[PDB]
RNA sequence: GCUUGACUGCGAGCGUGACGGCGCGAGCAGGUGCGAAAGCAGGUCAUAGUGAUCCGGUGGUUCUGAAUGGAAGGGCCAUC
RNA sequence: UAGCGGCGAGCGAACGGGGAGCAGCCCAGAGCCUGAAUCAGUGUGUGUGUUAGUGGAAGCGUCUGGAAAGGCGCGCGAUACAGGGUGACAGCCCCGUACACAAAAAUGCACAUGCUGUGAGCUCGAUGAGUAGGGCGGGACACGUGGUAUCCUGUCUGAAUAUGGGGGGACCAUCCUCCAAGGCUAAAUACUCCUGACUGACCGAUAGUGAACCAGUACCGUGAGGGAAAGGCGAAAAGAACCCCGGCGAGGGGAGUGAAAAAGAACCUGAAACCGUGUACGUACAAGCAGUGGGAGCACGCUUAGGCGUGUGACUGCGUACCUUUUGUAUAAUGGGUCAGCGACUUAUAUUCUGUAGCAAGGUUAACCGAAUAGGGGAGCCGAAGGGAAACCGAGUCUUAACU
């Protein structure tokens, strides 16, 4: 299949194994949910009957006095004492096969593509490294949220879309599952095509 | 951590093809006189563990 | 295909046994384990192979053979992965270089599994005499 | 992910107190009674769903027995006889009749004396 | 009277057992013993006379033998 | 895994491979040599940080409102839309943030750099003795004395010393490899009393540190030691001038402030148990898990002025709580005075099986590299071949002299 390209009217030829597959939702889901899972810190801890500060005196004897039997000051059934199954710190972290994540990413730009998300550019800059350049660059295009990829990273427009919220600016190998689906818009310059087509293969 | 074996049914079972298992027959150690030919010749080839026994034993071995 | 629009596969994602929470899940009150037991106690049940103080089978059959370290070494090479080496030479270094046999592997043997379809040089790796013929009939020839 | 049970365990308890308004005591005012009330009553409220179809019936027969006696037949007499008569009509339409209607009662016992006779 | 079948290695098929096991078994080899031969003999009319595994002992062995040749040790078979 | 093991419970390597990080040396001593490299100290610089700081963009109108940051309208900054405060939610009100600068003095680090101190090289040497080894008793080796190598030594002894000696898992021969009885040595590695910044599918006052609060305090114990409870007015005290009852009280009613005082300091919200005042109905001839089915009467709301809704419940049929444990409980068997809050199948790794997803005779990487959730890394693991104790054979193999 062929992507035409908005700033220049040609067109530019892409594999049809990567963007132009059918939608793998059971795919694409888990890799997503698994990229999610990635970003989770994971810092957090409760302390057991073992490391709650107390001693290990019997609060009282085991018999005669007509209350319930206790043991420790600790247990996780009394007030200021443990908690039963406290918490350590825990990777979340999934495994994605390799050829999950490419296959999710295949059905994620086909997906775009039917959906006239991703479209392709010839180049892609501003002319000074100022915010409000591409802020009215993206008026001319009619873009508000939008994922701007670009086959090598430039530092004008990674500066000037810096403090747009609704701006992404990445290149070619920093693509990941999550980002291409949570914006509106995907732009790609041509350059940008051909090394995800050599990424993806 | 990896299961541990135990050490003493590895010494005991073999895996075979079809994730059966073999073993020696018992009754073959001593006291060997008293026995009649048939009843040791017979208990000389190695058998397979019963139906039964095949969850006491694939619990044994994790690793088989 | 959006960031809230995209679900697991239907039938993936089984819900977790919640034990002990109330009477109409199914699994209140003793959770599955019964009356009064020391299965039903916190970290009780017996260890593998015990049977109530019966001699185990483990235990109440003969151990038998010895391991032996040659088969360590030994391993066994298929018809189809005779196509796998460079060049052509099933030796027992080019089978090492195509990760066909383990790096401390000493001796292999090309048995009749799969199918030789291009003639290739078997040097000092014993063959079986359904592989001997296959080799050869693939134009192959067996050197000692 | 602390969870805290006081917004949910609030609206269950009241879900019960308010099930348990006009009983005495604790029984309306206190959960663990209350609880045990409102499940008694729902246990009452199934059988006598059951045996109300029986306390009307024994009511019907009573009183379809009482305004046939006044005209001379039994119950069992005006019941078999109406069966013989090919009447179909039933315990609570009979039991309406003998008391908001005496003359069709009497003009619809005389279709149960000829039925036997 | 003569003898050593109170054999060797397998056994279709069965009975019992939760299992470990325990039985009955015609038939195939190889070598026998009685009978003229048809045969029958793998202990005793049958059912009790028993003890798993581990650990070792003794004999044998086309197995293994921690650089290599041996060996020690282990394995397997018979047995205590 | 191989092994060790009342061969039980269990314990459990190494060879080898992939990575991080790599670094070598000098005293068992004399000749020339020459202050020679590598080094330790100190000063002098030249940078770069640390210990204060400086500048730091861009908003107005109108509506509700106690108050605007909110709604609506029109603008501007952005290498600054991290965050915080401001009378409700602020890119443009304030503090900041991106960015660009700054050190009199002290000080870390990195080079150059002189001085002080030791020493670089070549030849000739030499080659750690109560030591290796052994006996006895123990211990460490994954290895529990076992056929047990190897290491350490409490006690007795005890070499050869380079034509020599150690190891290669009893031991011997051959071969290979190394040179003990003298030392030094960075990096990769472990931890956080402490300092700074940042982060959290961590808690939010019975939680989170024992301690959000003048907490290791009050209090308890002779002592070691144990060890709490306890947060929130309001935007701003504007924290109630003054009057009245009262003991020149406590407490309260007005007045006033405030958006709100039923936010009044015992102060946001203000649940439940529990305790009252008022109203409607029932209730002093009536027997029991107190309800439920039927049901009159009374009061009350009606908006078709219509039967219904709501409250009560005379009378009446039926009806001995819940949990647990049990063959079986109203049981006079257990537990619970009630309310509110908390309280019990979790987590990590390994293995097996189901569902689902990707690839498919292949699947997949671990450590690590990489800013990279990418990519590299195929070391390995599982599978495609099994039989046998094993050598070994192989779609066969073992069994037997051989199997129909
Ligand atoms: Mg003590
Ligand atoms: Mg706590
Ligand atoms: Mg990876
Ligand atoms: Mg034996
Ligand atoms: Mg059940
Ligand atoms: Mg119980
Ligand atoms: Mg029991
Ligand atoms: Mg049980
Ligand atoms: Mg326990
Ligand atoms: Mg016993
Ligand atoms: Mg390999
Ligand atoms: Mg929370
Ligand atoms: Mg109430
Ligand atoms: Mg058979
Ligand atoms: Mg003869
Ligand atoms: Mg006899
Ligand atoms: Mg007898
Ligand atoms: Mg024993
Ligand atoms: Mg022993
Ligand atoms: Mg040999
Ligand atoms: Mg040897
Ligand atoms: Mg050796
Ligand atoms: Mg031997
Ligand atoms: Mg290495
Ligand atoms: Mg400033
Ligand atoms: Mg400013
Ligand atoms: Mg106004
Ligand atoms: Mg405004
Ligand atoms: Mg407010
Ligand atoms: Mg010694
Ligand atoms: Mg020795
Ligand atoms: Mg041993
Ligand atoms: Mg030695
Ligand atoms: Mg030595
Ligand atoms: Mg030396
Ligand atoms: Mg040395
Ligand atoms: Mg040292
Ligand atoms: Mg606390
Ligand atoms: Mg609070
Ligand atoms: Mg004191
Ligand atoms: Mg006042
Ligand atoms: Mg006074
Ligand atoms: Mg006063
Ligand atoms: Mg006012
Ligand atoms: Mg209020
Ligand atoms: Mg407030
Ligand atoms: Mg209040
Ligand atoms: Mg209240
Ligand atoms: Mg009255
Ligand atoms: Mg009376
Ligand atoms: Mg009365
Ligand atoms: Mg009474
Ligand atoms: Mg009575
Ligand atoms: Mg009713
Ligand atoms: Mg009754
Ligand atoms: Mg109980
Ligand atoms: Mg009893
Ligand atoms: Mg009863
Ligand atoms: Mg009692
Ligand atoms: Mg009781
Ligand atoms: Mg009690
Ligand atoms: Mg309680
Ligand atoms: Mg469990
Ligand atoms: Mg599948």
């Amino acid at each position: 299949m062929e992507l035409v390209l908005k700033d220049a009217q040609s067109a530019l030829t892409v594999s049809e194994t990567t963007f132009g597959r059918d939608f793998n939702e059971a795919l694409v889901h888990q890799v997503v949910v698994a990229y999610a899972a990635g970003a989770r810190q994971g810092t957090r801890a409760q302390k057991t009957r073992a490391e709650v500060t107390g001693s290990g005196k019997k609060p009282w004897r085991q018999k005669g006095t007509g209350r319930a039997r206790s043991g420790s000051i600790k247990s996780p059934i009394w007030r200021s004492g443990g908690v039963t199954f406290a918490a350590r710190p825990q990777d979340h972290s999934q495994k994605v096969n390799k050829k999950m994540y490419r296959g999710a990413l295949k059905s994620i730009l086909s997906e775009l593509v039917r959906q006239d998300r991703l479209i392709v550019v010839e180049k892609f800059s501003v002319e000074a490294p100022k915010t409000k350049l591409l802020a009215q660059k993206l008026k001319d295009m009619a873009l508000e949220d939008v994922l701007i990829i670009t086959g090598e990273l430039d530092e004008n427009l990674f500066l000037a879309a810096r403090n747009l919220h609704k701006v992404d600016v990445r290149d070619a190998t920093g693509i990941d599952p999550v980002s291409l689906i949570a914006f509106d818009k995907v732009v790609m310059t041509a350059d940008a095509v051909k090394q995800v087509e050599e990424m993806l293969a | 951590p990896k299961i541990k074996t135990v050490r003493g049914a590895a010494k005991r079972f073999k895996k075979t093809g079809k994730g059966g298992f073999k073993h020696k027959h018992a009754n073959l150690r001593h006291i060997l006189t008293k026995k009649a030919t048939k009843r040791k010749r017979h208990l000389r080839p190695k058998a397979m563990v019963s139906k039964g026994d095949l969850g006491l034993v694939i619990a044994c071995l994790p690793y088989a | 295909m959006r960031l809230n629009t995209l679900s697991p596969a239907e039938g993936s994602k089984k819900a977790g046994k919640r034990l002990g929470r109330g009477i109409g899940s199914g699994l209140g009150k003793t959770g599955g384990r019964g009356h009064k037991g020391q299965k039903s106690r916190s970290g009780g049940g017996v260890r593998r192979g015990f049977e109530g103080g019966q001699m185990p089978l483990y235990r109440r059959l003969p151990k038998f053979g010895f391991t032996s370290r040659k088969a360590a070494i030994t391993a066994e090479v298929r018809l189809s992965d005779l196509a796998k080496v460079e060049g052509g030479v099933v030796d027992l270094n080019t089978l090492k270089a195509a990760n066909i046999i383990g790096i401390q592997i000493e001796f292999a043997k090309v048995i009749l599994a799969g199918e030789v379809t291009t003639p290739v040089t078997v040097r000092g790796l014993r063959v079986t005499k359904g592989a001997r013929a296959a080799i050869e009939a693939a134009g192959g020839k067996i050197e000692e | 992910a602390r969870v805290k049970r006081g917004v949910i365990a609030r609206a269950r308890h009241k879900k019960i107190l308010k099930q348990a308004k006009g009983y005495y005591g604790a029984r309306s005012r206190v959960y663990r009674v209350a609880f045990q009330a409102v499940i008694k009553a729902g246990q009452y409220a199934y059988r006598d769903r059951r045996q109300r179809k029986r306390q009307f019936r024994q009511l019907w027969i009573a009183r379809i027995n009482a305004a046939a006696r006044q005209n001379g037949i039994s119950y069992s007499k005006f019941i078999n006889g109406l069966k013989k008569a090919s009447v179909e009509i039933d315990r609570k339409i009979l039991a309406d009749i003998a008391v908001f209607d005496k003359v069709a009662f009497t003009a619809l016992v005389e279709k149960a004396k000829a039925a036997l006779a």
